[PDB]
């Protein structure tokens, strides 16, 4: 079963580090955030290596679909431990790093925060299970390419329709008449409106890069190499997201 | 080689 491996390979929670006696900046809080994403982000390439079928795809491509979908991947799992362990109510970044309103403030990332807070708002709404959000974690680091394909375009593609298979499956779990057709298209369109909010984040992401030391922001190793690459990609419009349903 | 290559390919 697909799904139970991804159940047992979901990473363990990480600590951000948080320093609750330095002073309260925007610099402080995006630093510890950064350093939180680049463990985060090792974490995810140890889940990308035994996640099944990752490894028949050529190493270029595995790249490719890590530093495209990175921010998808990162904030998808902040909105199952918003959900999860808040019931929504604040965003839990790490169990040393909880935002209130207040937070959401010092960050200068208020609207951005608020955006996330409605996606962790639609889990409760849906009772989205750890099965439902397992599968489509993996559908995000499958859901944007280069716009000219990539170096095995059928061996993604191969996997890709399988994991939508295994979601299709899984729906059926959580029926309503019985019907789970409704479910399906609820986890679709969820999928999809997570673009939006990552063309956003990654905005904000590329100016604090571009401008880091003068906004005192520190930025990790992983990170540079990630968002270094990223950013003339994402900018060139040589990224293709991929939506289940056309805007 | 990378730090994803690295962490990959070990
Ligand atoms: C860690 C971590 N746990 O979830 C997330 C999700 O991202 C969000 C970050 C802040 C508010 C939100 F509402 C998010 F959804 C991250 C994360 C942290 C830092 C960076 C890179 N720094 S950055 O300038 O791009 C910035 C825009 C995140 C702070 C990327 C991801």
């Amino acid at each position: 079963s697909p799904v139970m491996v991804l159940e047992n390979i979901e990473p363990e929670i990480v600590y951000a580090g948080y320093d609750s006696s330095k002073p309260d900046t925007a610099e402080n809080l995006l630093s510890t955030l950064n350093r939180l994403a680049g463990k985060q982000m090792i974490q995810v390439v140890k889940w990308a290596k035994v996640l099944p079928g990752f490894k028949n795809l050529p190493l270029e491509d595995q790249i490719t679909l890590i530093q495209y979908s990175w921010m998808s991947l990162l904030s998808f799992a902040l909105s199952w431990r918003s959900y999860k362990h808040t019931n929504s109510q604040f965003l839990y970044f790490a169990p040393d790093l909880v935002f209130n309103e207040e937070k959401m403030h010092q960050s200068a990332m208020y609207e951005l925060c608020q955006g996330m807070h409605q996606i962790s708002l639609q889990f409760v709404r849906l009772q989205l299970t750890f099965e439902e959000y397992t599968i489509m974690k993996v559908l995000l680091l499958l859901s944007t390419i280069p716009k000219d394909g990539l170096k095995s375009q059928a061996a993604f593609e191969e996997m890709r329709t399988n994991y939508i298979k295994e979601l299709r499956k899984m729906v059926t779990k959580s029926p309503n008449s019985g019907q789970s057709w409704q479910r399906f298209y609820q986890l679709t369109k969820l999928l999809d409106s997570m673009h939006d909010l990552v063309s956003d984040l990654l905005e904000f992401c590329f100016y604090t890069f571009r401008e880091s030391h003068a906004l005192k922001v520190e930025f990790p190793a992983m990170l540079v190499e990630i968002i270094s690459d990223q950013l003339p990609k994402v900018e060139s419009g040589n990224a293709k997201p991929l939506y289940f349903h056309r805007k | 080689k990378s730090l994803l290559q690295q962490l990959l390919t070990e």
